[PDB]
């Protein structure tokens, strides 16, 4: 039971405050909770390396597929948008970063704002009319966003607002989870309020020596429907697992083809019966490399060398493994480590399904 | 072989001389200035 | 030109509580303003305007970046 | 922070071209009459002598 003791708490508006109550009620006629609210999820992991937990966190942050709202080329109608201040760049930057919880990539919206008044009129996100796709039985974004504002006698017409899929690493608009907590529960901590310890991190063991295996990770999701929170968060967690497994399985297709000359795997036979394996994979991050290094190191305690160098200006991860075995034995150990990673994340899948009811 | 393709050698069969080279040689032997040579070799202009 | 939709640092959905945070804040200032011209508010030398509880009631967490960007962001509508 | 609009904005440049009275004119040239057109140019984006507002002009475009 690797993953236990998860707790989920939404972020809700306190209507006991008179100022917030009056402002919301006179702006949006809002008297109860919004359709989509942020959710903070705190998770406890036991008997698992911090490499795996941090990789799961990274994937949930900016390596999981996610949906945003984007404007197709030519959507911003210059013929009708007479406003001089709401430029295409500003408005599309506003639209891209609205957190959405979409069901399909078919929905297409439109924003048609006309200002017949003598005062600046604020364009909110409730003015996004769905023009294509099946009719929504539940909103996919909050209606309280401020898309823009129009000067008197101006207009803003935007068509072909569609749902675009991508990973958060390439563009920040696909980021999913925001970090709220990360700690190790199996390492003692100093009281850092004292002036003797305020210059230190707090943990009683140095990171150069410690190997924690009992962690607490808390992440916040920006947009989750109220009546299905446990259905959404669970899905997210499960999604992350598959992604990692998928990426790991890619490396599992490299080691299987070590007999044929493969560009992403290079094998040398060094002196003193030593063998060397270099795995160069493009567009990989520290997640996969760190997981590979940690699990190879666990599998081979007396390994000669292992490193996962991810280079920023080369956009690639190079894993170097030097070990005193033959090529076949090294490949067998690598496959065993990959299988260990796969089974660990399968157990994470099972625990996620078991915990969140 | 006025335009659009190479001149071919009847003696062997491979390419012999591109037409713009012939026109350039004629202009060079015909006291042609650079501007009067740049404008005349405009029907041989490359990719538009 | 407005309060950002998401926090520039982490990306928390600040914008969905932005507009309300604007308007409500005004009345709070009107409660604490006190016999002073509006444009002289940042020079009163006697004000104690705290917006901690307002942002807390909005549901926004106690993150430094999020509250910083919510409070400090200028609005183009209010200067033009 | 960059993608979200941190320190992001729009940068402007202007092109002010003048005419010679009754000699020059604004209009799209034609290859078979006009002389010494710029090599590797792109004259097809002109509309009545000026590129229309809203199109993306890159290097080499007239
Ligand atoms: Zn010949
Ligand atoms: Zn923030």
């Amino acid at each position: 039971k690797i993953f236990q003791n998860v707790e989920i708490k939404p972020f809700l508006i306190d209507f006991s405050n008179l100022f917030i109550k009056n402002a919301a009620k006179k702006l949006f006629q809002l008297e109860e909770q919004l359709p989509l609210v942020p959710v903070n999820v705190v998770m406890d992991f036991k008997g698992i390396s911090r490499a795996a937990v941090h990789g799961l966190s990274r994937v949930l942050q900016d390596e999981i597929p996610n949906y945003m709202l984007d404007i197709k080329p030519g959507g911003y109608k210059i013929e009708d948008s007479t406003d001089l201040f709401m430029t295409e760049q500003f408005i599309r930057n506003r639209i891209n970063f609205i957190p959405i919880y979409a069901k399909n990539e078919t929905l297409v919206f439109a924003l048609r704002s006309l200002n017949n008044s003598c005062e600046v009129k604020t364009i909110y996100s409730r003015d996004l009319i769905q023009v294509a796709g099946p009719k929504l039985k539940y909103p996919i974004f909050n209606p309280t966003f401020e898309i823009g504002f129009l000067q008197p006698g101006k207009s803003l017409i935007i068509e072909d607002i569609y749902i675009k899929k991508g990973i958060g690493r390439k563009h920040a608009a696909f980021n999913l989870a925001v970090k709220t907590h990360f700690s190790h529960l199996d390492i003692e901590q100093y009281p850092t309020d004292k002036k003797e310890y305020m210059a230190l991190s707090g943990y009683k063991q140095s990171s150069m020596t410690s190997d924690p295996r009992h962690h607490r990770l808390g992440l916040c999701f920006p947009a989750v429907p109220l009546p299905h929170i446990n259905q959404a968060v669970r899905t997210y967690l499960k999604n992350a697992c598959r992604i990692i497994i998928g990426r790991i399985q890619s490396i599992q297709k490299i080691y299987e083809n070590f007999e044929e000359p493969q560009p992403e795997l290079v094998l040398f036979s060094m002196d003193e019966e030593k063998t060397k394996a270099i795995i160069t994979i493009k567009d990989e991050t520290h997640t996969i490399g760190n997981l590979l290094k940690t699990y190879i190191y666990e599998m081979i305690p007396d390994i000669s060398f292992v490193g996962y160098q991810c280079v920023p200006h080369k956009q690639e991860m190079v894993l170097t493994i030097i070990h005193k075995a033959s090529q076949e034995d090294l490949i067998t150990l690598l496959e065993k480590s990959i299988q260990n990673i796969i089974q660990t994340f399968q157990i994470l899948e099972k625990n996620v399904d078991e915990l969140i009811a | 072989n006025n335009t659009t393709n190479w001149n071919l050698c009847k003696a062997c069969g491979f390419k012999l001389l591109c037409p713009h080279v012939d026109m350039l040689i004629q202009l060079q032997a015909a006291e042609a200035s650079y501007d009067t040579m740049r404008t005349k070799l405009m029907k041989f202009s490359g990719i538009n | 030109m407005l309060i950002p939709v998401v926090c520039f640092t982490c990306g928390f959905p600040i914008g969905t509580y932005a507009a309300i945070f604007d308007k409500a804040r005004t009345e709070y200032i009107k409660t604490k303003m006190g016999g002073t011209l509006p444009q002289n508010i940042p020079l009163d030398a006697s004000l104690q305007i705290e917006l901690k509880d307002l942002i807390t009631a909005l549901g926004i967490p106690m993150r430094v970046c999020c509250r910083t960007h919510l409070i400090t962001t200028l609005d183009y509508r209010k200067y033009y | 922070f960059i993608d979200r609009g941190g320190f992001a904005g729009t940068f402007y440049r202007e092109e002010k071209v003048e005419l010679e009275s009754d000699i020059e004119s604004f209009g799209k040239p034609d290859p078979l009459i006009t002389k010494n057109l710029k090599p590797g140019a792109n004259y097809e984006k002109l509309v009545d002598g000026f590129v229309p507002v809203g199109t993306v002009v890159k290097k080499g475009d007239i």
